[PDB]
DNA sequence: CTGAATTAGACAATGCTCTGTGGCTCTAG
DNA sequence: CTAGAGTTGTCTAATTCAG
RNA sequence: UAUGCGCAUAACGCCACAGAG
């Protein structure tokens, strides 16, 4: 293929060979390439942010001053570095580093030290430096802050890390905690949309407008629109601090430039210099400035200065100039850093918008992932650590104003910087985030999107894990919103998200996963040469005049920077030795740039020119140029011109500019597991990516060391006789995840019709699909037991009866032990008083002790209080249990089926699953019957078949060929064979199909469905019963089942159920006044009458019976003094 | 479900938000108002329709 | 994990034969004809030692006292 | 010198049941 | 040391136009 | 109200994620 490529090493077809392999087991000398690329968008952003982009980013701060009593103190920060993870100072240890499995194990953060070198000064000199410690901050595992960074995989086993171990994670109080790819606008490209929300926001607003997201080295973002009002006007709205304001154009453009009003006429109308409408328009812009007396730059920098001071927040003694300065360096434009780029993007995004205005240029769709790029973790970080360093310089400012209204006896400061430690300390508002997702800002972060920024990277089996990393999600506000046309699977993501992996329901279409070959741009480039190379092919500069008319030439975008003009016969020129460099890496050209031309049709179209992209955070993808026979990359939008092929055969010359890596690459790591599945229905193979995830597998190899809740293991998992190409590349027979099955497609018990599924007793009572779960509890006496004294530890009073030979001298089981319900789980004693409690063991399901692993502080100094006990809970395949195979068929046992009764074949086989055949016809899961006839084979013959999709043909059939080779075998070629029956003895008449499917046992038992509630807890404000099968409560008779029960016309059965078994009180009414609130019992002298209140007479108080929901409603209205008056008759 | 049908012919609201004006909404301005007369056999009116 | 003691489908003991396969394979055999020679004839039986991923010697790396 | 229709804003609704985990519920002044 | 990117679809308050 | 033996202990919401049909 090619050399130095990624992906050839991409194995021709299934080798079985390392199963059997003398050097299997042995830990390699290096890790596998193919698994460290999945999370390489996270590693690789989490690099940059933490090492470069923080330098960029304390660059970034602009000098905060304030004012003392007499002189301005100026407070800068130097430098900022993040420290890897080591012990705190003062403890005793032989390694000063600390690892990710204890901060695992121990139920810890894994967290660095933040410290900057602050650096201060009085009255314009600066007097002295200051090294200062500001927070903890996270580690993502496997960074250059990780300390397991550069080790090889003996190093990891060393450390009780995974062989093969990737890390894209932050482990956040013992939990793996991932920052899911969100979907952002493109940055720094103006997105021209309809959106008709934006005519209900001023008075002449029309529903046409540009769109912008600017980032500033992936430390800033900030959203502004340029809109389009009726009488030609465009406004510009820009946010600061989450609140919108808007602006005329001509103020903005008249104060980023010092150029005449003509100069910015002839910028605007540049294109479309005829359109005497857009002249009138952009002169009347123009002459708005002009109306309110601000003649130069500089008094229309005086002029927005003046009118955005209270908002902006400056201090009181800059210029007006000065502070619209900081607001055009904070909200407008801030990709850019010069004024006159800011004045030609700024004009090139008015010109969009009079194109899409005036019907010439279409609506960029917001939804088509060719206007939308990623948010990776690195961005995310580095950005929230940005707005705590601003806000920890404000901190400072406040414990100043708080020692000048308190402390005011006029000390200097002469090295008084312990004031330092009176700021604020951003370890938890850094780890909030991180620990709930939620994010806390004032500015927001240029996101539209509030929570769901962290999710647990759980690992119920290897599948599962891996689609943290390849998730891209599409946000949160969407799947609220009941609209069917952002959850569209459109054509412009071939080849960058997968078209089945997506779950059903309410993230379907939103949660989205990359493909196997597409990647998030995260290396980081200086593009200083760039323009100066498109100068010396033929396009113009900005300022120069562009040798032909500006209606027969294109914009160049060089990352949101207007370079220039090309004329029109030299640009299609241009794009391809822009990609002619690219691909052959020659003048400094990444090979991550997308090169789009958008041609000039003459029709409303997209708006054209030649945009060249080179920032992070795009997905990109490699194809081949065939042009020059080597790999290119090749992005969103630069993918929509061109013309690849998918096979060799439909390569035509003159036609086909590039062609794919291998025909299945339009599919995700997951979906790329799916056996045949071009012959599979598609909704069977969505289901199957999903159940994929769920499947009770091999999820790790370090048990012990992995503290996690619950943990699901399967006992002896198999390899798949049939699988694809890629199950081999991502090694995953280090973690399977099923076990073969010799299963018949028979109707033969009554117990498998409508989805359910038999399996052979036989086959159960030998090793069949048995598995385990490992429940991790970790006790914590501080935490739970708080009744003061603090001097609570693990520990018996000797000589206790209640923990005899149950508990272990240290008040804690032992480690072979068995645990059932009400059995002494552990057991504290109070140091300072002498007695001892002991913990009974609540849960219903017996379990065997795993191992106690006894935790510390994070000096060493901690007390005998912490633990964490790990148990085992054996979970065999039962009745109601949950099974699938690898193509969406999903299946509950019905029958555990003998042997004797098991239909035999005349080969003295029975099976050990039965499928009933009508799951076939509906579903149209016709991979699963070559998938049986392929594993047979395989089987058979000793081998290992290829099921990659896409490989067989209409001419060279899969099902001839796993036909022939059963025949080979001496089999029959359709698959089928003599079955007996086990009840009756006789040849069945059918001629039955059977074969070797892999089978998946999913994580949903029975044994956490079931729920059974006679009486119990009540809800203490209503006196019904309460809600969950683990606090042993009831299930709802809700709505639709009262009005479905009114339907049959039996009253009394609704009356049962909704007043005698939730809450039948009796309440007590004058019968006189009608009034619950009322009656009053006599204080005793006995007598026990009562007295209504309202009348003062006891004859009249008599029960009824009511909900105890309407005495609370009757209450609850006397709260509001609503009178409720009863007629009781 | 986006019936074109031609230019020919009409269309209606179909399914639940038609069911929705019927019941829920009981709108004086429907999406899709219509009418529907039979002509008469007699020549001169087909000369006329 | 570790080799299962029976075949699932057929009770036929197949946990005495591990070793024996990784011998013949080593010998340079096929593997059809490795599972010829340990007498593996129904195919429930070949593909519990053909299919086989033996993950304790992974599993055993983690050994924790090594001394 | 005042009833008139109109239009923008406010507001209320948007399937059902069930299972889990994890963080926070008064931190900032 | 205590403290606070929806979508219909009806109802009402503002908002202009001759008698 | 539940558990344990009249006695002792435990007596919950709100968000956000994930999932089942
Ligand atoms: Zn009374
Ligand atoms: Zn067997």
């Amino acid at each position: 293929m090619d050399p130095g490529s990624r992906w050839r090493n991409l194995p021709s077809g299934p080798s079985l060979k390392h199963l059997t392999d003398p050097s299997y087991g042995i830990p390699r000398e290096q890790q596998k390439a193919a698994l460290q690329e999945l999370t390489r968008a996270h590693v690789e952003s989490f690099n940059y942010a933490v090492h470069e982009g923080l330098g960029l980013a304390v660059q970034a701060i602009p000098p905060f001053e304030f004012a003392f009593k007499d002189e301005r103190i100026s407070f800068t920060i130097l430098d900022a570095v993040i420290s890897p993870p080591t012990v705190p100072k003062g403890t005793i240890c032989k390694e000063a580093n600390v690892y990710p499995a204890e901060c695992r194990g121990r139920r810890s953060t894994y967290r660095g030290k933040l410290t900057a070198d602050i650096n201060w000064a009085v009255n314009g000199i600066s007097k002295g430096i200051i090294k200062q410690f500001l927070g903890y901050v996270p580690i993502m595992v496997k960074s250059k802050l990780c300390n397991l960074r550069n080790l090889p995989p003996q190093a990891l086993i060393e450390h009780h890390e995974e062989a093969e171990e990737m890390g894209g994670y932050f482990i956040i109080n013992g939990i793996e905690k991932v920052i899911r790819m969100l979907i952002m606008p493109r940055r720094n490209f103006p997105i021209a949309m309809i959106r008709p929300k934006w005519k209900t926001r001023g008075p002449g607003y029309t529903q046409y407008g540009v769109s912008m997201h600017c980032v500033r080295e992936e430390h800033s973002a900030v959203n502004m629109n340029l809109h389009y009002l009726e009488n030609g006007t465009v406004m510009l709205n820009f946010i600061y601090r989450k609140e919108l304001f808007f602006l005329p154009l001509g103020f903005a453009l008249k104060a980023l430039v010092s150029f005449s009003d003509y100069q910015i006429f002839q910028e605007l109308i540049k294109g479309k210099e005829d359109d005497s409408f857009l002249r009138n328009s952009v002169s009347q812009m123009l002459r708005i400035v002009m109306e309110e007396g601000c003649s130069t730059q500089k008094q229309v920098l005086n002029y927005l200065g003046e009118c955005f001071r209270v908002k902006l927040n400056v201090p009181d003694w800059y210029p007006n100039e000065q502070a619209a300065e900081f607001l055009f360096n904070q909200c407008i434009c801030i990709h850019l850093k010069s004024n006159t780029e800011k004045f030609y993007m700024l004009c090139l995004m008015t010109r969009k918008l009079f194109a899409l205005a005036k019907g010439e240029c279409m609506e960029d769709n917001p939804d088509s992932l060719v206007n939308q790029e990623v948010l990776t973790p690195g961005q995310l970080f580095l950005m929230f650590l940005k707005e705590k360093l601003e806000g920890w310089l404000v901190s400072i400012k406040i414990a100043f104003d708080k020692k000048a209204q308190k402390t005011s006896v006029s000390m200097n400061t002469d090295n008084l910087m312990r004031i330092f430690t009176m700021g604020i300390d951003l370890t938890k508002p850094f780890e909030y985030l991180f620990a709930t997702g939620n994010l806390r800002s004032k500015t927001g972060l240029g996101l539209l999107q509030d929570s769901g920024l962290c999710v647990v990277a759980d690992k119920l089996n290897f599948i599962r894990y891996l689609s943290h990393f390849r998730c891209v999600h599409r946000g949160a506000d969407f799947a609220k919103m009941r609209t069917t046309t952002v959850r569209r699977l459109l054509p412009e993501s071939w080849g960058f998200l997968c078209p089945v992996h997506t779950p059903d329901g309410e993230p379907c279409g939103l949660m989205n996963h990359l493909t196997a070959v597409c990647e998030v741009v995260t290396q980081f480039v200086y593009t200083a040469s760039i323009p100066a190379l498109l100068c010396n092919l033929g396009v113009t500069p900005i300022d120069g005049a562009p040798h032909r008319s500006y209606s027969e030439c294109y914009p160049v975008l060089l990352d949101g920077v207007m370079v220039g003009w090309v004329d029109k016969d030299l640009a299609p020129g241009i794009a391809d030795s822009l990609r002619h460099f690219k691909v052959l890496r020659e003048k400094r050209i990444p090979p991550w740039m997308e090169v789009v031309l958008i041609p000039m049709t003459g029709k409303p179209s997209l708006y054209p020119g030649l945009f060249l992209f080179t920032t992070p955070c795009r997905l990109v993808r490699p194809v081949q140029n065939l042009a020059l026979g080597k790999e290119e990359l090749i992005g969103t939008m630069e993918q929509i011109f061109m013309n690849v092929a998918i096979f060799e055969d439909e390569v035509f010359a003159g036609v086909t500019t590039h062609q794919e890596l291998f025909p299945h690459s339009l599919l995700s790591v997951i979906a790329n597991f799916i056996p045949f599945s071009d012959h599979n229905q598609s909704p069977r193979n969505m289901y199957q990516c999903q159940m994929g995830k769920q499947t009770m597998g091999f999820p790790l190899l370090t048990y012990q060391d992995r503290s996690d809740n619950k943990l699901y293991r399967l006992q002896t998992p198999q390899s798949p006789l049939v699988r694809p190409s890629m199950y081999d590349y991502y090694d995953m027979d280090n973690y399977p995840i099923g076990t073969n099955a010799i299963v018949a497609v028979i109707s033969y018990t009554g117990y498998d019709m409508e989805d359910a599924m038999i399996v052979n007793k036989a086959s159960w009572e030998r090793g069949f699909a048995h598995g385990s779960v490992y429940k991790s509890e970790f006790i914590d006496l501080s935490e739970k037991i708080k009744q003061g004294d603090s001097s609570l530890v693990f520990g018996i009073k000797p000589g206790d009866p209640r923990v005899l030979q149950k508990l272990d001298d240290d008040g804690l089981p032992f480690i072979g032990a068995k645990l059932q319900y009400g059995d002494p789980y552990y057991s504290y004693l109070n140091l300072n008083t002498g007695e001892s409690f002991v913990m009974y063991y609540k849960s219903k399901e017996n379990c065997v002790v795993d191992n106690i692993k006894v935790c510390s502080n994070d000096t060493g100094s901690g007390k005998f209080k912490c633990v964490c006990i790990t148990m085992r809970v054996p979970r065999n395949p039962t009745i109601g249990d949950k099974f699938a195979s690898r193509h969406g068929q999903k299946g509950i046992l019905s029958r555990l089926w003998p042997a004797e009764d098991m239909p035999f074949t005349e080969s003295g086989m029975v099976p050990d699953i039965l499928f009933n055949p009508h799951g076939f016809p509906s579903r149209m899961t016709i991979g699963m019957l070559i998938e049986s006839m392929a594993g047979k084979s395989a089987a058979l013959h000793g081998l290992c078949h290829d099921a990659t999709p896409f490989i067989f043909s209409e001419e060279n059939s899969a099902l001839e060929y796993f036909g022939e080779m059963l025949k080979a075998a001496g089999y029959n070629f359709y698959g089928t064979e003599r079955l007996y029956s086990g009840i009756s003895g006789l040849e069945l008449e059918a001629d039955i199909f059977i074969g070797v499917v892999y089978y998946q046992r999913l994580r949903h038992m029975v044994s956490d469905k079931f729920q059974v509630r006679t009486t119990g807890a009540r809800d203490r404000v209503t006196n019904q019963p309460i809600g969950g099968r683990n606090v042993q409560g009831g299930i709802r008779f809700g709505e639709m089942e009262r009005d479905a029960l009114l339907a049959h016309g039996t009253s009394f059965l609704l009356h049962d159920r909704l007043f005698n078994c939730s809450d039948r009180s009796v309440a007590h009414v004058c019968v006189k006044c009608g009034s619950l609130l009322s009656p009053l019992l006599e204080k005793p002298p006995r007598n026990r009458k009562y007295n209504c209140t309202l009348c003062s007479r006891s004859d009249t108080i008599d029960t009824v019976s009511v909900p105890y929901v309407f005495r609370y409603f009757v209450a609850e209205l006397a709260a509001m003094n609503i009178k409720v008056k009863l007629d009781v008759v | 479900t986006f019936h074109f049908a031609g230019r020919g012919e009409m269309n209606v609201t179909l399914g639940i938000p038609r069911l929705r004006e019927i019941l829920m909404v009981a709108s004086a301005n429907i999406k899709t108002p219509m009418m529907s007369v039979p002509v008469l056999n007699t020549k001169k009116a087909l000369k006329r329709v | 994990m570790i080799i299962p003691v029976r075949c699932f489908t057929c009770g036929k003991i197949v946990g005495n034969k591990w070793e024996a396969y990784l011998g013949l394979l080593q010998a340079e055999y096929t593997e059809g004809d490795a599972l010829d020679a340990l007498g593996l004839k129904r195919y429930c039986c070949r593909r519990m030692l053909l299919a086989h991923v033996d993950l304790i010697e992974k599993l055993l790396n983690y050994a924790p006292l090594e001394k």
